Order: structure tokens, then sequence, then C-alpha cells
């Protein structure tokens, strides 16, 4: 849901799921690279 | 050595050097840091321009690595410190200028990005038909437009050009009755050593002379007073003191005089003959050129043959393509407008 939870991950961790390829993945690389830019980080914790 | 501040340097950091600080920054794999790396070398003291992107693709030597991995990793690039970055054209570079507005701006976010990504060639001029284009009327266009002739250009922030590389001029010339008078301001094995000096000590006294001999030739030679400045060869100055063409154009070219008007000092030792004999070779021809397009066209009419036949009238034997080609040079809009 959201961002956050999806934005940390390593490519090498969400490269592997059933149906992403290798398309989908720089799909998701540009869409996320305008606004955020992050594809990771630890962050702290959430609110919910 | 050391202990002493040597002019060892500063280490100063340009754009590019900058932007690389930023990159090692970011959360780029392996890959994407080498096609940051890739970009933001092709990046310019002028920001805006990242020159060809399908040779920023077909430099890395295909081997998969599509285009849409070039194209995110460089809007990311495009998104760091001074806001647009590189993109390209400046149409995309006002769109991510343009892509932080807050959202929160009245009127600003919608007429922004349909003038901004498309129709803006038609901007330049004046609003006009695009009013009718975009149904938009009044100043709800107008302040939109304040608002894109408010984002300035690119980076040029970062810089790093604080040297102003000044001039220091070489020779004053003291301005006379009209014209131009010349002052040029501004144990036993070293003792042999130190008799060099004596010719060097010599040959210094002498090196004002050759300014003020040279100034006050190049003075007789060339009008001053006079619109831009009488034709004169090198055979002139090499007829004077005897010396060769290129020792005295390298004199020029080394130094610099300042006189009154222009600090310029090479430049008032070239010249034309013209070969014509009714008739200032092209320093007037040009310059004059430009000055005489300057008060001309009283809407459009970008005719550079009849600032031709206006030159002809002069006397100055004019072939209408000669004129018009170094009139229409140099940023001159003549029969541009056509």
């Amino acid at each position: 849901h959201y961002i956050g939870d999806l934005v940390q991950r390593t490519e090498v961790e969400l490269l592997k799921t059933p149906n992403l390829g290798k398309k989908s993945l720089t799909e998701i690389k540009d869409v996320l690279a305008s606004r955020g830019l992050s594809l990771g980080m630890r962050l702290e914790n959430w609110p919910p | 050595d050391d202990e002493l501040p040597v002019y060892q340097g500063e280490t100063t950091q340009t754009l590019q050097d900058y932007l690389m600080w930023q990159v090692e920054l970011t959360p780029f794999t392996d890959t994407d840091r080498a096609i940051a790396t890739s970009i933001v070398d092709a990046v310019d003291d002028t920001g805006y321009l990242t020159i060809q992107i399908e040779d920023i693709v077909d430099s890395i030597g295909d081997d998969e690595i599509g285009l849409e991995e070039v194209e995110a990793v460089l809007k990311r690039i495009q998104r760091f410190d001074p806001v647009g970055v590189a993109a390209k054209d400046l149409r995309d570079c006002l769109l991510i200028q343009l892509s932080q507005f807050a959202k929160e701006t009245p009127w600003l976010e919608e007429a922004r990005l349909i003038i901004s990504d498309h129709l803006d060639l038609l901007a330049n001029h004046d609003f006009r038909t695009l009013m009718r284009v975009t149904r938009l009327k009044e100043e709800v266009l107008k302040e939109a437009v304040n608002l894109i002739q408010s984002l300035d250009x690119x980076x040029x922030x970062x810089x790093x050009x604080x040297x102003x590389x000044x001039x220091x001029x070489x020779x004053x010339x003291x301005x006379x009755x009209x014209x131009x008078x010349x002052x040029x301001x501004x144990r036993s094995n070293l003792q042999e050593a130190r008799w060099l000096i004596k010719s060097l000590e010599s040959a210094n006294d002498t090196l004002l002379r050759v300014s003020r001999c040279i100034v006050e030739q190049q003075q007789a030679f060339f009008e001053q007073g006079e619109e831009y400045m009488k034709p004169m060869v090198l055979a002139d100055i090499a007829q004077a003191v005897e010396m060769h063409e290129s020792t005295i154009s390298r004199v020029t070219t080394q130094k610099y005089l300042h006189s009154p008007r222009g600090i310029x000092x090479x430049x008032x030792x070239x010249x034309x003959x013209x070969x014509x004999x009714x008739x200032a070779s092209s320093t007037a021809i040009r310059a004059l050129v430009k000055k005489l397009i300057a008060a001309e066209n009283p809407a459009k009419p970008l005719s550079d043959s009849k600032l031709t036949s206006m030159l002809s009238e002069q006397g100055i034997m004019v072939a209408r393509r000669t004129v018009a080609k170094y009139r229409e040079s140099l940023s001159i809009p003549p029969s541009n407008q056509r």
C-alpha cells in the first residue's frame, strides 16, 4: 500500500517474483524515478 | 616546498564536480552509477545541454541496456541540486523546473503545463493566436507567462568562475588633441649571471620605448577620430622599424594596448586593402553594415538586397553577396526574418 513499504527493496530482491520480468522493473524505475527517486532506505518506523 | 602558502591550489567545485558529488550520495546500482557518470560529463557549464541522448545509450556498447534505463536515470539526475539540470531543449528544462511549483500555485499548474509542454515555439513573438488556441484571455495567461518568464535558465549558479580575468592594460594612450599619445604606463658564476641581468636591465628600459614607438606609429597609421580605424597593413609597421611582420603581430598579440575606447590591440593593425579604387576595410563594412541594419525594416522588410544597394550607393562596390553575407552574420536578424 502507498509508497514507503514499496520504496525500500533492493532490485535483486524485487527482480524475482512472478510476472514482473525485466521490463516492469524498468517501468517502475521510470515512474518512481520521478518524484521520490528513492528505491531504498532503512527509514525508521510507520504511523499506520 | 612547504610551511608557506605556496600556490598549491584551492580545489574549487564546478558544476560537473558537484553533480558527481551528488551522484555519489544517491541509491544508484552498479550500472546506474555508470550511466549517471556517463551523463554528468555530458553536462555543460551552461546547464541545459546534455547533448545527444542516443549517443549516451550507444556509447555504452549495447549488450542490453535499453533507452528507458538511461531515460529514468537521466530524469533523476535532472532532478538534483540546481532544480532543472541538464535535460534537453529547454522545454523539458522548464517542465522539470515546473515539476515542483508545490501544486498550490493558482492557475499556474495547468496553464503552465500547456504553454511549457507544447506550442511554446509560438510564444516567442507574443500571445496573439495562441490566446485563441488555449481559449485563455486577459491576465489569466499573462500571469502564467509571468511565472514562465520568472523561471531563469538551467544551472550557471554553481559557476565557480570568480576570476573575472581582467586586462591589466600594458600601454596607456593619453588622449591629446582629438587623438592619442603614448606614454607606456604600469660566487663568480652567478656574478657572470649578474652580467646577463645588466643586459636584461638595459632591454627592460627599451621595452617601454618599443611600446611608445610602435604605439606612436600605430597612432599615425590609423586616425582615432575617424569611424572605426583607417585601413592599414603590417607592411607599414614593418616599414618603420624594419621589423618582421610576425614579430610585430606577436607583440601586439601578447600585450594589450589601453586607449580611451577599447582594451583590442591587435585588431588595430589588421585590415584589408579593399582592392578597389573607390575607397574602413571590413571594420566599417561589417560595423556600419550592422549599424545601418540596426535602424531599418519598419515592420518586417528583412531585405539584405536593399542594404546591399544602400552600401553600393556609398561607393563601396558591393557584390550583393559578400556584403549581405558579412552583414547578416553575428546574430544579425537580417535575411532570417523573411
